[PDB]
């Protein structure tokens, strides 16, 4: 109905493919390569996104930049777990349809913890009946959940566009009261995963050389430079409940 | 910045 609704939908992003060899027997460095050149190409259409979201252009641009690098993992992490949810009923993770983890590949990649948390999102999902268009809204509210400290350079637009995309959640809920409180909640607990992903990245990263694995650049320049702002606590999520 | 170089 919302024109609102329109947009969401008109702008999501299509299918992304990793690249990865299903017929090599899968090894830590092939899948953690895999995830990487992934993640490189979810940023580029992340990037797109974000730019074509409703009165995203009203922010200072290197808000614009900063917000998409901070709450890229959340985003990923988030539409990861409904590809999840729609394609395979959270039995595995989606990653993409030619990365695909079963247990053995949630061991192999030596993310088991984080990709645990992650199945548990995806069922979640299930658990509350979620929508698309709960869906849609949710995750472009995740863009606007995670921010410096010492705010941004023109906090006030932040807090305008974060303000109205929380009315709009609102309007596309509707005792139902109480799909709020459950929808906040779910969207608070991408966070805590969101920052162990962070953490694995970051401490793969700083190995890689010494692991085999290939760092896209995009990537390396992220984990290294906007991630670490996000680990020792200069850039923290916004939380609806505490 | 390789983000802020192809933005
Ligand atoms: C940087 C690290 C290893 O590649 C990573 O976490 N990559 C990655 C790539 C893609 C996706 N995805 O949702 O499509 C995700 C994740 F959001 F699931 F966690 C992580």
């Amino acid at each position: 109905q919302p024109i609102f609704l329109n947009v969401l939908e008109a702008i999501e992003p299509g299918v992304v493919c990793a690249g990865h060899d299903n017929n090599q027997p899968d090894s830590f460095a092939a899948l953690l390569s895999s995830l990487n050149e992934l993640g490189e190409r979810q940023l580029v259409h992340v990037v797109k996104w974000a730019k074509a979201l409703p009165g995203f252009r009203n922010l200072h641009v290197d808000d614009q930049m900063a917000v998409i690098q901070y709450s890229w993992m959340g985003l990923m992490v988030f539409a990861m777990g409904w590809r999840s949810f729609t394609n395979v009923n959270s039995a595995m993770l989606y990653f993409a349809p030619d990365l695909v983890f079963n247990e053995y590949r949630m061991h192999k990649s030596r993310m088991y913890s984080q990709c645990v948390r992650m199945r548990h999102l995806s069922q979640e999902f299930g658990w509350l009946q979620i929508t698309p268009q709960e869906f849609l809204c949710m995750k472009a509210l995740l863009l606007f959940s995670i921010i410096p400290v010492d705010g941004l350079k023109n906090q006030k637009f932040f807090d305008e566009l974060r303000m109205n995309y929380i009315k709009e959640l609102d309007r596309i809920i509707a005792s139902c009261s109480r799909r709020f409180y459950q929808l906040t909640k779910l969207l608070d607990s991408v966070q805590p995963i969101a920052r162990e992903l962070h953490q694995f990245a970051f401490d793969l990263l700083i190995k890689s050389h010494m692991v085999s694995v290939d760092f896209p650049e995009m990537m390396a320049e992220i984990i290294s430079v906007q991630v670490p702002k996000i680990l020792s606590g200069k850039v923290k999520p916004i939380y609806f409940h505490t | 910045t390789l983000f802020s170089q192809h933005y």
